Order: structure tokens, then C-alpha cells, then sequence
């Protein structure tokens, strides 16, 4: 559940680790502590030793701190990432798909977690279906129909009017049908009644 | 002198408004790079060609090789994740029917082709043949390696110096399978699949929502379907012919390649630099000089070698965290727009 | 040097001895004592790769041999040219070749499933059944046939509440780096050898610095988007 | 703990700015305003 922060957290622990493991190295050196280099050496040459272990003690903190800097940039990013998350859908409700939840989103809400952030994207899934007969434009009177909004749809016999992403069947009326046109250029154009309330 | 563009003067009138009369359907095309290529070297026989003593004084230098090997392998499965969350977002492979009659648009082009044996629709076998890949994890048996072979000779070397590139974990069909289902769902489906399971709906009427979604009333759309279905399929013609004439078409994936080539080549060239040794082959410094300034030397061509290893995997670095954004930007894409209609213009 | 010795059909101009190729590296040899020209080409190699169930679960492992073919992978036994101690997978009777390399341990299942140890190209491992590692095509998911028909469409009569967490990162750890103390710690000699190359420590400090402050700015910008704080009502 | 061993050599490790309770205070602020108020408190008042 929690990897997406474990990693953080294990990724700086194991560089500060392997940092402080350079220290025991060598880098051809005779040896990794100053003190007996220095007390074991005359000075031309505890220099040159010196100068190696430096070198190399130098370049492990190098890049160290461009690793450093790689991995801020790419926590940055994620940052970047969660402020847009957090304005765009615990502040408002999302129109974009697959951004906040697998689904049409409804709200979400924050958690802190340590170094981060966790969020509940309460979405909208729709489950059972149930196949239809549809017919983009009912011709009542010569003129097409198309839906104000809505599908058409039909039981077998009679057809209805339905919102499209919760079937919910109301009886044709002129409120629910708006029209232009007339049935000879549309294709799949149907015969059937539009009740005048 | 740089032209801006040709100078206009857009009128204005405060009872004027310019409301056109007619459409025009167009398709084009967004090349985007996803994954770049898993590469992996080994310390040691770059470093320390094939020798004995040198590989000796290798093991007094700390975890710098273990260090580069992980980081590799994290960019290795990086591209990985990189393609699968790209591609992999349907659960379930769907296919597409039969019949091929979408009310009059014509997705042949696209849909998959049975004859070639390469189950590739004709426009991914262009552009596939367009970019020049170079080779990616063969088997390359000794024998293949072996010889005086000339267009080969590139990975050959690189294999030599230890250099090698390792196979994508998904295969072209396997890729070429996920994005079939993402056509298929996305023609007999619609949106409809990106909240669930594709729910049918014949492709007029989805093609009418899509019109009922840019604030133009769906009768523009049932009254003239067979002008936008022409429209839509000589469009589709044209893209494959300007996607066949200019090779420039998509030079993204072609910088790509290039840049990984040319990274990697360079490291093969470092070689040929003494790094103010005696020599740039480790053997003859072992084999003319006493244990005391052989070593010397061979710690100085050590170090240089080392630090060209890390230049090289740092600018690596550098160059995923740029193609993991692009790989972000192009699931977004591929969810937003793919799966659904996107309302941000442009 | 080392490598393996190759009738090379080249030819040298006759005062010349031996080639190069892009690294200075030799890649010929004109062979005194018999004026031929020889290649150099090295022993062949290539990284191995180590497949295992969790140790808790099982003991038993498959070793995949990257790049090389099925062919002198097993040729080379321990005793002589394989270098590491695995003498019995240079015998086994599993061996099968994929596009990443010979691999040995695993027997090849014609079935398909979806996988959890990727190989390369497709295969991927797995622990089934008297149980024993497994190594078979990966597959996509089930390849389903969703019925397209141009008069008939599907509305949900019902819906579903989903709840899906989602983790970001947002901070790191704010670190830094003492230089003089890290490279020597109480040595005067050496801090004044150290100060000869400059501003390397200021340097590392003020990126440190940097990376630090921003980890700062990173929460202050993505928690503390509220103008004030607010309280829930008691009931 | 490792921490103190680390400690030494000279490698430092800054506390956080904002402490764990003040970051839970803003995420309660956070919930109790979307709770009450909807998505009306991102654009000026709650
Ligand atoms: C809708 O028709 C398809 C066509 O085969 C069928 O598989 C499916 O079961 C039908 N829907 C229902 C709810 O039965
Ligand atoms: C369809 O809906 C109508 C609504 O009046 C209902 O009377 C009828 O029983 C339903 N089923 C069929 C098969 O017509
Ligand atoms: C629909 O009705 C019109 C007259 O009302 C008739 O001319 C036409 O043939 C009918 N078509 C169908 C498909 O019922
Ligand atoms: C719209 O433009 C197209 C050009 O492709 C033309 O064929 C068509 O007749 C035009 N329609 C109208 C109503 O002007
Ligand atoms: C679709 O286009 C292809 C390529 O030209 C060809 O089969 C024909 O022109 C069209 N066929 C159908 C059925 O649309
Ligand atoms: C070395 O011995 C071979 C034996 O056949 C002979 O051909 C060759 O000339 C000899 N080389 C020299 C330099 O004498
Ligand atoms: C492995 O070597 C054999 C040698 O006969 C060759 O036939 C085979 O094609 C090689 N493997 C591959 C995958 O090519
Ligand atoms: C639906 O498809 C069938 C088979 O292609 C076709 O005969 C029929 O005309 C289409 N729908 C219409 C327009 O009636
Ligand atoms: C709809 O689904 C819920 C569960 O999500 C179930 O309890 C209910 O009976 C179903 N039918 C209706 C009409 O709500």
C-alpha cells in the first residue's frame, strides 16, 4: 500500500548509508585514516596519499549532492503533482478522466501522511447493464426529433428517452425532443408518437 | 530579418459578429517518446579490460560499481513502468467485430490487417519502417560477433567493451495487441470504457456526442453524415501520405535513438585516451613497469575511467527523468483524450 | 592479451603490423613465424541473473544466462570455463532458450498467465506444480469479443461508490553536509590541504541549502492552501 | 539507532519547517471546510 513513501524513505537512508560507507575505502590509498597516514609517512608522500583520499572522499560527495539534486527534482515534480490534486479535485469536482479516480469523480479528501500525501478519490462507477434498441431521431410529423437530452431507447415496444448514464425511461413529450429538419436525410430515422402536454 | 507572419488587421465592431457556416474534420497526428533503451554496462570489463591484477585494485574503490549497476537497473525498470502504464490501461483485451461498417467512416487504416504477418495496421508498418532502430537486445550468439562483419561492427565493439543494451520487457505485438484493444473498446465502446467495462453504442450516435460535447447541436452531425464521413476517411488518407513523404515526420523518436547511440558510442571512444598514463591498455603497463608506478598508472587510468562511467550514467539520468515526463504527459493524453473528450483547447 | 584466435581474411599492407578499431584496443595481429594474419576477438561472456520464489517459500532457483545461446552455456561447465560454482545447471535437462538469453532451471509451459518475475521478450517465471519454476509467455488478459451492433446500446440501470486511495510524495528528508568535518575530521594539515581546491564545500553547501528550502516551499504549497483554519461543528 | 552513528562524520539532518501537528491542523481545516462548504471555499470566503 505505502510503497510510493517507503521508497522515498529507504532511497535516503541508503545514500546516507553508502556515504558514510566511503569512508572506510582506500582509493589505492594505504589506508583509510588520516592519522596514521600522517604518522606513518614522511610528508612527500603522506602528501600524495592525502591528495588521493581527498580526491576521492571529494568525488563521493559530488555525487552524492547530483543525486541529491535528481531526486528533489523528481519530488518536485510529484509536489507540483499534489498541489494540482489537491486545488483541482479537494476544492472543486474534476472533468477529466482517470486524473482523480477510476470513474466520474465526485469529491476527495486529504490524509497526511509522513512526507506526503494521501488522498480518497470518491468516484462514480455505473454496474449492470441492459442491452437497447436505439434510433438517433424519432420522425413524428414529418420533421425529425432529436432529444433535447438524452438517448432513445425501447423496451421491445415502446420507446423512451433516457439520460445516458443512469437508465431512467420518461415518455416522449415536446420538452424532452427538440427538432430540425425532416426524416428523408437522416438515416436509421424512426416512426413513433411525441404526446404534446 | 525573421518574418513573423504575414501582417492582418482583424476588424472590429461592436455590432459585428462573424459566425461561420461551415466545418472542416481534421486529423493530425502527436508523435511522443515513452521508453527509452535498457541499457546496462559492466564495471568491470569496461574498466579494467580483461585483466587480473587491475580488477585487484578495483576492489579498494569502495561501491562506486555497485552504486552505478543499481541505478541502471532503476532506470531499467523505470522504462518498463514507463511502458505498461502507458499502454497497459485496459484490464481486458478486447477485439474488434467483424464487420468493418461504422456508418461510413473507414477505419481501415488503422484497425489491424490479417494478411501481413505482422498483425500491424498499415500506418504503425510505415512509421514502424520510417524510424531506423538500432539493434535492441538480439541473441547475438559468439558466432554472429565473430568475424569481419561491417554494419554490425557498432554493436559489436560495444558488446566487446562490455557495453550491451538488454530486450524490452513487452514485445512489439504484445504492445501492438494493447493498443488494438484501446481501438477497438474506443470505436464500439466510446468513453464509456474508461469508467468500468465498454458499454456498445453504435458509432454515429458516438460521434454525435462528441459534437453535443463542443457545443454544437448533434443534428449537424445526423444531417450530414455522409460529407463528415468522407471527410473523415479522405483524412485519414492524407495523413498516411504526409506521414510517407517527409522522414522528418517524427525525428522525436529518431533524437531519441540518436541520443542513446551517440551516448553510448562515445564511451567506446573514452577508451582511447591515456588520461596522462603511459598508455590506454592495461596490460602493457603491467607488463613494463615495476608493482610501484604500474600502479600509480593504473589508479589514474582507473579514476579516469570511473569518472567517464559516472558522467555517463548521470547524464542517463537525466535524460529517463526527461522521458518519464514525457511518458507522463503521454498517459495523460492517452487517458484524457483517448478514453473520453478533453475540453483543454489545445 | 587474452581472447580467442581467428583466421583473419584482411589483409595488412606489408609494413604495418597489426590493427586497431574505435577504442585503441588491437583487433589483429600479423603471427611471426608464419606471416599470417590473426584476429582477437574475447572469450565470450555476458552478465547472469538469478530467479528465485522468496526464500521463505522455496529454496530451489533458475539462472538465466543473458544474451549467450543454448549452446555453449552448458558447454561450459564449472570445473574448466564457467567461472561462478554452479556445476549442476550445466547439465540440466531444462534448458531453454528466449531472446534475452539461455536460461536454466525452469521448464517451458505452453499455457499463459499473468506474471510476476519478468525475463525479457515476453517469457516471465513463476512458481506452480511436484512444484517446481516455470518460465511461459506472458499473457494480456482474457481477449474478450465486445459485441458492436449499429441499432443497439448498453445503459446502466445501477451504480457503484468507488473509494480508491491514492499516495503522492510530496517532501524528502532535509539533509547537510558538514565538508571539512566529512573528509577529515580534526586533522589542521589536511583542512589546509583542503582549502586549496576552492569552493567545492561552499558549493555542495549552497545546493544542500537550496534543496532544503524547497523541500520547504514543496509542503508550504501543497498543504497550506487555506486562507484560515476552520473547525468541524459539534454535532 | 543508526541515526546517531550517521549523526557523525558530519552529515545533519534538518527538521521539517512545519511539524506534524501543525500539517494535520491545515488538512482539518481542509476537511472541515470541504465538508461544510463544498467546492465554494477555493474561490474567495468559504
Ligand atoms: C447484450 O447483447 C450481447 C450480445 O452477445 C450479449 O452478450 C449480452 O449478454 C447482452 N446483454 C445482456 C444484459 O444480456
Ligand atoms: C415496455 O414499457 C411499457 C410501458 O408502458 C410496458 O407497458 C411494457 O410492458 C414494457 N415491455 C414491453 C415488452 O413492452
Ligand atoms: C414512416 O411513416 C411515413 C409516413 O408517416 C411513411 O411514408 C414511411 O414509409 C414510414 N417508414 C417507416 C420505416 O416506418
Ligand atoms: C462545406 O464545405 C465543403 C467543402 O469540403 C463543401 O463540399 C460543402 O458543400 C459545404 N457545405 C455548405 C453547406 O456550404
Ligand atoms: C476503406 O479504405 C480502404 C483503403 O482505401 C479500402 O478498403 C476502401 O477504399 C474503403 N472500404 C470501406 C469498406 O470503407
Ligand atoms: C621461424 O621458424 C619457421 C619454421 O618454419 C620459419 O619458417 C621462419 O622463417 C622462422 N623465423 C625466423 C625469423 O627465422
Ligand atoms: C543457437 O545456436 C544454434 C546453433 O546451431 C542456432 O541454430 C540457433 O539459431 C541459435 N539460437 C537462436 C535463437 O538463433
Ligand atoms: C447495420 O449494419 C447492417 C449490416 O452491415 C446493415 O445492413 C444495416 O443497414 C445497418 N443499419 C442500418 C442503417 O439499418
Ligand atoms: C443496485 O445495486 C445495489 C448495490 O450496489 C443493490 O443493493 C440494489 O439492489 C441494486 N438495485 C437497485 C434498484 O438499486
Amino acid at each position: 500500500a505505502l510503497g510510493k513513501l517507503q521508497d522515498v524513505v529507504n532511497h535516503n537512508a541508503q545514500a546516507l548509508n553508502t556515504l558514510v560507507k566511503q569512508l572506510s575505502s582506500k582509493f589505492g590509498a594505504i589506508s583509510s585514516v588520516l592519522n596514521d597516514i600522517f604518522s606513518r609517512l614522511d610528508p612527500p608522500e603522506a602528501e600524495v596519499q592525502i591528495d588521493r583520499l581527498i580526491t576521492g572522499r571529494l568525488q563521493s560527495l559530488q555525487t552524492y549532492v547530483t543525486q541529491q539534486l535528481i531526486r528533489a527534482a523528481e519530488i518536485r515534480a510529484s509536489a507540483n503533482l499534489a498541489a494540482t490534486k489537491m486545488s483541482e479535485c479537494v476544492l472543486g469536482q474534476s472533468k477529466r478522466v482517470d486524473f482523480c479516480g477510476k470513474g466520474y469523480h465526485l469529491m476527495s479528501f486529504p490524509q497526511s501522511a509522513p512526507h506526503g500525501v494521501v488522498f480518497l478519490h470518491v468516484t462514480y462507477v455505473p454496474a449492470q447493464e441492459k442491452n437497447f434498441t436505439t434510433a438517433p431521431a424519432i420522425c413524428h410529423d414529418g420533421k425529425a426529433h432529436f432529444p433535447r437530452e438524452g438517448v432513445f431507447v425501447s423496451n421491445g415496444t415502446h420507446w423512451f428517452v433516457t439520460q445516458r448514464n443512469f437508465y431512467e425511461p420518461q415518455i416522449i413529450t415536446t420538452d424532452n425532443t427538440f427538432v430540425s429538419g425532416n426524416c428523408d436525410v437522416v438515416i436509421g430515422i424512426v416512426n413513433n408518437t411525441v404526446y404534446d402536454p | 530579418t525573421m518574418s513573423l507572419g504575414a501582417e492582418n488587421s482583424v476588424a472590429y465592431s461592436n455590432n459585428s459578429i462573424a459566425i461561420p457556416t461551415n466545418f472542416t474534420i481534421s486529423v493530425t497526428t502527436e508523435i511522443l517518446p515513452v521508453s527509452m533503451t535498457k541499457t546496462s554496462v559492466d564495471c568491470t570489463m569496461y574498466i579494467c579490460g580483461d585483466s587480473t591484477e587491475c580488477s585487484n585494485l578495483l576492489l579498494q574503490y569502495g561501491s562506486f560499481c555497485t552504486q552505478l549497476k543499481r541505478a541502471l537497473t532503476g532506470i531499467a525498470v523505470e522504462q518498463d513502468k514507463n511502458t505498461q502504464e502507458v499502454f497497459a490501461q485496459v484490464k481486458q483485451i478486447y477485439k474488434t467485430p467483424p464487420i468493418k461498417y461504422f456508418g461510413g467512416f473507414n477505419f481501415s487504416q488503422i484497425l489491424p490487417d490479417p494478411s501481413k504477418p505482422s498483425k500491424r495496421s498499415p500506418i504503425e508498418d510505415l512509421l514502424f519502417n520510417k524510424v531506423t532502430l538500432a539493434d535492441a537486445g538480439f541473441i547475438k550468439q559468439y558466432g554472429d560477433c565473430l568475424g569481419d562483419i561491417a554494419a554490425r561492427d557498432l554493436i559489436c565493439a560495444q558488446k566487446f567493451k562490455g557495453l550491451t543494451v538488454l530486450p524490452p520487457l513487452l514485445t512489439d505485438e504484445m504492445i501492438a495487441q494493447y493498443t488494438s484493444a484501446l481501438l477497438a473498446g474506443t470505436i464500439t465502446s466510446g468513453w464509456t470504457f474508461g469508467a468500468g467495462p465498454a458499454l456498445q453504442i453504435p458509432f454515429p450516435m458516438q460521434m454525435a456526442y462528441r459534437f453535443n460535447g463542443i457545443g454544437v447541436t448533434q443534428n449537424v452531425l445526423y444531417e450530414n453524415q455522409k460529407l463528415i464521413a468522407n471527410q473523415f476517411n479522405s483524412a485519414i488518407g492524407k495523413i498516411q501520405d504526409s506521414l510517407s513523404s517527409t522522414p522528418s515526420a517524427l525525428g522525436k523518436l529518431q533524437d531519441v535513438v540518436n541520443h542513446n547511440a551517440q551516448a553510448l558510442n562515445t564511451l567506446v571512444k573514452q577508451l582511447s585516451s591515456k588520461f596522462g598514463a603511459i598508455s590506454s591498455v592495461l596490460n602493457d603497463i603491467f607488463s613494463r613497469l615495476d608493482p610501484p608506478e604500474a600502479e600509480v598508472q593504473i589508479d589514474r587510468l582507473i579514476t579516469g575511467r570511473l569518472q567517464s562511467l559516472q558522467t555517463y550514467v548521470t547524464q542517463q539520468l537525466i535524460r529517463a527523468a526527461e522521458i518519464r515526463a514525457s511518458a507522463n504527459l503521454a498517459a495523460t493524453k492517452m487517458s484524457e483524450c483517448v478514453l473520453g473528450q478533453s475540453k483543454r483547447v489545445d | 592479451g587474452t581472447g580467442v584466435l581467428t583466421e583473419s581474411n584482411k589483409k595488412f599492407l606489408p609494413f604495418q603490423q597489426f590493427g586497431r578499431d574505435i577504442a585503441d584496443t588491437t583487433d589483429a595481429v600479423r603471427d611471426p613465424q608464419t606471416l599470417e594474419i590473426l584476429d582477437i576477438t574475447p572469450c565470450s561472456f555476458g552478465g547472469v541473473s538469478v530467479i528465485t520464489p522468496g526464500t521463505n517459500t522455496s529454496n530451489q532457483v533458475a539462472v538465466l544466462y543473458q544474451g549467450v545461446n543454448c549452446t555453449e552455456v552448458p558447454v561450459a561447465i564449472h570445473a574448466d570455463q564457467l567461472t561462478p560454482t554452479w556445476r549442476v545447471y550445466s547439465t540440466g535437462s531444462n534448458v531453454f532458450q528466449t531472446r534475452a538469453g539461455c536460461l536454466i532451471g525452469a521448464e517451458y509451459v505452453n499455457n499463459s498467465y499473468e506474471c510476476d518475475i519478468p525475463i525479457g521478450a515476453g517469457i516471465c517465471a513463476s512458481y506452480q506444480t511436484s512444484q517446481s519454476i516455470i518460465a511461459y509467455t506472458m499473457s494480456l488478459g482474457a481477449e474478450n469479443s465486445v459485441a458492436y451492433s449499429n441499432n443497439s446500446i448498453a445503459i446502466p440501470t445501477n451504480f457503484t461508490i468507488s473509494v480508491t486511495t491514492e499516495i503522492l510524495p510530496v517532501s524528502m528528508t532535509k539533509t547537510s553536509v558538514d565538508c571539512t568535518m566529512y573528509i577529515c575530521g580534526d586533522s589542521t594539515e589536511c583542512s589546509n590541504l583542503l582549502l586549496q581546491y576552492g569552493s567545492f564545500c561552499t558549493q555542495l553547501k549552497r545546493a544542500l541549502t537550496g534543496i532544503a528550502v524547497e523541500q520547504d516551499k514543496n509542503t508550504q504549497e501543497v498543504f497550506a492552501q487555506v486562507k484560515q483554519i476552520y473547525k468541524t461543528p459539534p454535532i
